[PDB]
């Protein structure tokens, strides 16, 4: 239970510490921001492989 | 009793008179947004807590 | 009373899972808990917050 | 200084107003809404601030 | 009777949040493991008795 | 009470104005530089620990 | 020295994508996913560093 609990709450300070970026407003800037680079490592090797 | 409320008041508009002598406008004016900006700080906290509950 | 031992060897086996899978745990969130006490430091960059006194 | 930031705030403005674009390009309907609902309040903030720039 | 245990409610509730204060996870973290193994130590000791017994 | 926290509001303008004096932004731009990195050292380290975990 | 850095960090995006060349031709899929991974870094710090030199 002394576990447990302190799992709990180490959870709970990490994800307040989170949240307080939420709360900044820079999750809509990192969605749009992974909208466009997430799939250039991808398509980086695919066009590489066409190369090779 | 209906004496010493008098001289009481007399007392304090004394002391409240040489206290509004001191107050400085320039000086004020900042102060009071410091501390404005000090609450919002506890208060952005507040909501941070909230946030993360719900998540 | 082989077959009682049997159970008794298996629940220690268990034992022993679990034990593992919480030290396991634990050094997980030691590291959580050393990130999370300066991500607030990441956090006050914003232009906003002046809960850094460091920004 | 007062201008400069009206000018920024008008800047970001059309900025999210663009991501609203990008979004509803690529995205869903959802991070077009979040884009226009932060415009609205930036747009509302300029306008404020306009307001006693004149004066 | 309706009363004193209310107050002992409240005088509960001082103490249990000015414990919870104290407790630090780094270091429960690993109270918690510690115990676990001591005991796991003690059901070792009862399945030697067991198969000593067979044997 | 609704005269000693005026007087302490004006004590504590008097002692910020004359720290605001002092400050000279050339050497704060660069001592806030410093303390920002000197918190990323202790993120850099709790990282570190992770991985370390993980390996 | 703030366009010293845009070339060295141009020159290491190169780098980067040069040695996916060799990992894919030598290595496996999974060390040039690991360079693809940097150079996406090295560019994305590439663009917001010019996007400050040119102010």
């Amino acid at each position: 239970s002394a576990f447990e609990r302190m799992e709990e709450k180490v959870l709970m300070q990490e994800s307040r510490a989170q949240a307080l970026g939420e709360l900044a407003g820079a999750d809509l800037e990192t969605q749009f921001a992974q909208l466009e680079g997430g799939s250039d490592v991808d398509d980086e090797l695919a066009a590489l492989k066409a190369q090779m | 009793m209906g004496l010493f409320d008098r001289i009481k008041r007399v007392v304090s508009s004394n002391l409240n008179d040489l206290v509004n002598k001191a107050e400085d406008p320039e000086k004020m004016l900042e102060q009071a947004i410091l501390e404005m900006q000090e609450d919002l700080v506890q208060l952005r906290q507040g909501v941070a807590q909230a946030i993360a509950a719900q998540k | 009373q082989s077959t009682q031992v049997e159970t008794l060897k298996r629940n220690l086996i268990q034992l022993e899972s679990k034990i593992s899978e919480a030290k396991t745990k634990k050094e997980m969130l030691k590291a959580r808990i050393t990130t999370a006490k300066a991500q607030e430091q990441l956090q006050g960059m914003v232009r906003g917050m002046n809960t850094s006194s460091a920004m | 200084r007062s201008e400069k930031q009206y000018n920024d705030a008008q800047n970001e403005i059309n900025k999210w107003q663009r991501n609203a674009q990008l979004a509803l390009q690529k995205g869903d309907e959802n991070l077009a809404r979040q884009a226009l609902e932060r415009k609205k309040t930036y747009t509302d903030t300029s306008a404020a601030l306009k307001a006693s720039l004149d004066t």
